[PDB]
């Protein structure tokens, strides 16, 4: 029971710096490769 | 319609039309069913996907809705071929809309818009503003044909009264925008101002025209900023032909009297009746029965908007069946020619008759060919000169 008390600690400090929206939500490279994933020739 | 107007437009103004909160959200809000999905799919893309992909993203069933969507979606010039990457002016400003980059307001709007509609009826409390009378007559719903102490109301003005309250305003701005190119300002800044109102120096003069119909509220005689109203967002009927109307506004009563007849008038209720001799009194000017049914379905009572289909079906085709008594004996003009013993020449004349688009009726026994008198002056030349 040692990693629960710090992972709950690490997620509390993370929620102060928040909401980037413009470029930090997606990238042009990863979203374009996703088009190949849901194409009829992909997965 | 909105996309009817933007379809007949040059690309030289649509690129400067796309402001960040106003226009890119407005054109995106009117895209039919599936065009809204493709714009959101390639909103975050940068490399153009191949052209054969979007044909295969739909089923074989409902494949006809694919081309009419992209026919509009390329008609407004949102993407192009590029070899379908979107417009860089459109993709940038729409991404701004995804977080990028007081009862006095309402009661003023209804009483200021009602006096605009009272100008189209006979009333001494008319909208006394000479700029609006010349605005309506060039739009084509206030016939004068004289100087005139009153202005008359033509057949198109009768159809304007029974249009919906958002839908009659879009027909009104489209005639404001179509004539403002030579008397007002550029089309770009006035159209993007309406869409920014939906959510220079010459633009203050356009604001004082919206002050007359009621979409802004000044309240202190042309201050710095305005106050938008609820107009700037964009009764029962029985089996025995009676309609009871819980309104008391004098405009809404005379709109019932166009196609009904009054028989009592209490406070807060008016009972009228849809009869044969009163619908045909309205159709004879032309307020035709597809507009009467749409008038009562948008203005219906909450107790009518229940588990039954609204406007119960006995009364919704009896108004249609009373329209078709005018539909008998459709007159049309023509000129005849006959009395030829040649049994090939009436067949020979068919090769010289159909290609102008002037023939009306065809016969096979005696073969009466009838031509309009606008196209009769040249068919008489062919008969005498072989």
């Amino acid at each position: 029971s040692q990693d629960i008390i710090n992972s709950f600690q690490s997620i509390r400090q993370e929620m102060e710096a928040y909401t980037p929206k413009l470029t930090q939500v997606l990238s042009s490279s990863a979203a374009s490769s996703t088009i190949t994933a849901l194409s009829p020739g992909g997965a | 319609n909105l996309q009817e107007f933007l379809g007949g437009l040059s690309p030289g103004v649509l690129d400067r039309l796309y402001g960040h909160p106003a226009t890119c959200l407005a054109v995106f809000r009117e895209l039919p069913s599936l065009a809204k999905n493709w714009v959101m799919r390639m909103l975050f893309l940068e490399q153009p996907l191949p052209q054969a992909a979007v044909a295969l993203w739909v089923k074989k069933e409902f494949s006809k809705a694919q081309e009419e969507s992209t026919g509009l979606l390329s008609g407004l010039r949102i993407w192009h071929t590029q070899l379908l990457i979107l417009n860089p002016i459109f993709r940038q400003n729409l991404r701004i809309a995804l977080l990028g980059g007081v009862p006095s307001l309402d009661k003023y709007a209804e009483e200021r818009w009602e006096v605009v509609l009272h100008f189209m009826v006979g009333s001494p409390s008319a909208a006394v503003s000479q700029d609006l009378a010349q605005l309506l007559s060039q739009a084509g719903l206030m016939k004068s044909t004289e100087p005139g102490e009153p202005p008359c109301i033509t057949s198109a003005g009768f159809q304007f009264l029974l249009l919906d309250t958002p839908a009659q305003l879009w027909y009104f701005m489209l005639q404001y925008l179509q004539t403002a190119q030579s008397r007002g300002m550029d089309l770009v800044e006035i159209l993007s101002f309406l869409f920014q109102l939906s959510f220079s120096d010459s633009l203050l003069n356009f604001l004082q025209h919206l002050r007359e119909f009621g979409l802004v509220f000044q309240r202190k005689r042309k201050s710095r900023r305005y106050y938008p109203t609820r107009l700037a967002i964009n009764i029962v009927v029985e089996t025995n032909y009676r309609l009871y109307a819980y309104t008391e506004s004098e405009l809404q009563i005379a709109l019932i009297a166009l196609f009904s007849e009054m028989l009592y008038r209490f406070p807060n209720m008016v009972v009228a009746q849809v009869t044969r001799e009163s619908v045909q009194q309205a159709i004879a000017s032309g307020i035709t029965a597809q507009q009467i049914i749409h008038f009562l379905r948008t203005r219906a009572h909450p107790v009518m908007l229940k588990q039954t289909p609204v406007l119960p079906p006995t009364i919704t085709d009896q108004i249609r069946l009373w329209e078709l008594e005018r539909d008998r004996l459709r007159f049309t003009e023509g000129v005849l020619y006959n009395q030829f013993l040649s049994q090939v020449d009436f067949e020979l004349l068919l090769a010289h008759a159909r290609e102008l688009g002037v023939l009306v009726f065809e016969n096979s026994a005696k073969r009466l060919m009838v031509v309009t008198p606008a196209g009769h002056s040249d068919v008489k030349r062919f008969w005498k000169r072989q």
